[PDB]
């Protein structure tokens, strides 16, 4: 499997953007195997 | 190995995404699984990682340390597959953990977004977009990841 990597783009922050998304407040527990969960 | 922000393929497929700083290539684990990486006609090894963190570096360590710091808006720079990089600013929450808060932005996209920088205000990467949380509606959270850079 050919894993390869191609340019993209700058990296620089876009002026005059509009705020989308909420911002929620989450209880969550992370596994040793990377995984996050949602703390019931 | 020019700064900027990459496309990860396999050959194609766009399977995530990445930052390279300072001559080292940052993306998450779970991309490419420390797979080596083709640029160009040259070949970058995996030199660091950590599956709880689900972060890699390739050709050395991790070189990424800005933080969130806790009260700014923030810009995903995202790189969809089949999409030109966009900047998608957001104010983010908190996954609450029973070792401490981490930043996480209430943005969903593909797959293969996995790895797109999150962006301080002075374009420093704060983290990593793509390890996170399906909540009940569906929708999707993802922790701001950051490395050590020891
Ligand atoms: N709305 C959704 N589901 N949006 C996601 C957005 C993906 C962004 C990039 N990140 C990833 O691919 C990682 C990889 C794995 C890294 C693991 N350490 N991924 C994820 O974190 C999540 C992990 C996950 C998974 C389930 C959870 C349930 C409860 C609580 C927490 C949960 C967390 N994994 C997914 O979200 C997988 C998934 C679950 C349900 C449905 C889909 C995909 C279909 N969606 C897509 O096919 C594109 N969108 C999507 O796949």
């Amino acid at each position: 499997v050919d894993m390869y990597i191609e340019r993209a783009g700058d990296i620089t922050w876009e002026k005059d953007a509009e705020v989308t998304g909420n911002s929620p407040r989450l209880d969550v527990a992370l596994d040793e195997s990377g995984d996050f969960s949602l703390v019931e | 190995t020019t700064d900027g922000v990459y496309r990860v393929m396999t050959r194609s497929t766009q399977v995530g995404v990445g930052v390279m700083q300072e001559g080292v290539f940052h993306t998450m684990w779970h991309v490419t699984k420390g797979a080596a990486l083709r640029s160009g006609e040259g070949r970058l090894d995996p030199y660091w990682g950590d599956v709880k963190q689900d972060l890699v570096s390739y050709c050395g360590p991790w070189k990424l340390d800005a933080a969130w710091d806790g009260l700014s808006e923030v810009q995903l720079l995202a790189v969809p597959p089949g999409e030109r990089a966009k900047n998608i600013q957001t104010l983010p929450g908190i996954f609450k953990t029973k070792d401490g808060d981490i930043g996480a932005v209430a943005l969903d996209y593909p797959a293969g977004t996995s790895g797109s920088p999150i962006l301080d205000k002075c374009g420093r990467v704060i983290g990593l977009y793509g390890n996170g949380v399906v909540i009940k509606n569906g929708s999707y959270v993802s922790a701001i990841t950051q490395g050590k850079r020891e």
